[PDB]
């Protein structure tokens, strides 16, 4: 292990405004193979109860963002600004 | 999981201490045990 690439995914029910009844988490599990010939993998499990937050979402974001092919360019221009939009 | 606002009683508010400027008299021991620090010497002393 030296990273994920987690392709999760939780159910949250709330009691209230902001902390949630419980957290249910399953999703799956990620990271390099070999000789860049990748093959399956496995997955995860988690439960909670009255929580402000989910551990293993938060865990993956604090750690880093994700695969993000989005990195916003400099500085804008226009594209097709004015009256003819 | 538990969020900031439960676990910030976990920990205690301690005093914050000050002063206590007394005068402090010499303390007056009692006559039973300042009859034992001097023996037999009552009434002996002008006080005057």
């Amino acid at each position: 292990f030296d990273v994920l690439t987690f392709r999760c995914e939780s159910t949250y029910k709330f009691k209230s405004a902001n902390v949630y009844s419980s957290i249910k988490t399953t999703g799956q599990v990620l990271l390099e193979l070999p000789t860049k010939e990748v093959i399956q993998v496995g997955s995860v499990d988690y439960e909670a109860g009255t929580s402000y937050g989910n551990p293993v979402t938060d865990y993956l974001s604090r750690n880093g963002k994700t695969i993000e092919e989005s990195v916003i360019f400099e500085n804008a221009i226009p594209l097709s600004s004015g009256e003819e939009l | 999981v538990n969020g900031d606002n439960v676990d910030a009683n976990y920990s205690k508010v301690m005093v914050e201490p000050r002063a206590n400027m007394k005068f402090d008299f010499p303390t007056l021991k009692s006559y039973d045990e300042i009859k034992q620090i001097a023996p037999e010497l009552e009434g002996m002393l002008d006080l005057e």
